[PDB]
């Protein structure tokens, strides 16, 4: 399974670059379009903790270093891409915890919502719930990819 | 409400990625055009 | 309503799957064409 | 509009799925013959 993971190692970094750039896009549309003082910090815990920005930077960095360490096979890119994947797995686990916490906060908010279009806060909470759900899916992909990169570059060193 | 366009964020981010895919089609077709021309 | 948003979200997930598969195929064809060259 | 904008965009996604399934069989056909 060493070659069976090395053949898809570059894709397994490209998915981190993709998840990071979608994290940047979601963070910049939440930062620009939303007036975040009109909504609760429990509902916007994804943006209040800043996870799209510091998760986007770390996912793009670790995926880019994974792409470069596949494409160059340099002994300095490896152990730099491995450390980038350690901190990307830490960022993805913290993001998974933050997104589950924000899902719980959004469920507690939408308990007090008769419909998705009850007011502006219910709709923005449901939109954030949808965006938390498809950042939880992408963070699960990025976490599984980063853990697989960790397994490959640790079993390589065994 | 005046926040409906946030749910226009999702398909627009789709029509970016699908657009990326047709680039990722063409850039995969031409490098598969240049790999069957050599045989 | 909720149905159009659910269908929109599953279409975005479909877009994620297709761009992951096109990225996989792109690096595969790039590897096969940088191996021959 | 979201229903027409997603009905045309599912079609634009089925088209890309068809071209992926058309490219993948050609890649594996070239991979069979080295
Ligand atoms: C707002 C979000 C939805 C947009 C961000 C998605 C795309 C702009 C990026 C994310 C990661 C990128 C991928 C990162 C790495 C690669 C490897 C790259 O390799 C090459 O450069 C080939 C070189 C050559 O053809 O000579 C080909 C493009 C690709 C698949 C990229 C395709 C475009 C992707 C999907």
């Amino acid at each position: 399974w060493q070659s069976f993971l090395k053949k898809e190692l570059e894709f397994l970094g490209v998915t981190q670059v993709l998840v990071g750039l979608i994290c940047l896009c979601f963070g910049t549309v939440v930062c620009s379009t939303l007036q975040t003082s009109d909504f609760d910090d429990e509902v916007l815990l994804l943006y209040r903790a800043g996870y799209p920005f510091w998760g986007a930077v770390l996912f793009v960095l670790s995926g880019f270093l994974s792409i470069m360490s596949e494409r160059k096979n340099t002994l300095y890119l490896v152990r730099g891409s491995l450390g980038a994947n350690i901190v990307s797995s830490i960022a993805a686990g913290l993001g998974i915890a933050i997104l589950i916490l924000n899902l719980s906060n959004n469920s507690a908010y939408m308990n007090y919502c008769k419909d998705i279009t009850e007011d502006d806060g219910c709709f923005v909470t449901s939109f954030i719930t949808e965006l938390v759900l498809m950042l939880l899916f992408l963070t699960i992909l990025a976490f599984c990819s980063a853990v697989l990169l960790i397994i490959y570059r640790i079993g390589q060193e065994f | 409400i005046e926040y409906r366009w946030l749910q226009l964020i999702f398909p627009s981010l789709a029509v970016i990625l699908f657009a990326v895919d047709t680039g990722l089609w063409f850039s995969t077709h031409k490098q598969f055009e240049s790999i069957l021309k050599i045989q | 309503p909720q149905l159009c948003y659910i269908l929109d979200a599953i279409l975005f997930l479909y877009g994620i799957v297709l761009t992951l598969l096109y990225c996989r195929l792109k690096i595969q064809v790039r590897k096969a064409d940088i191996a021959s060259r």
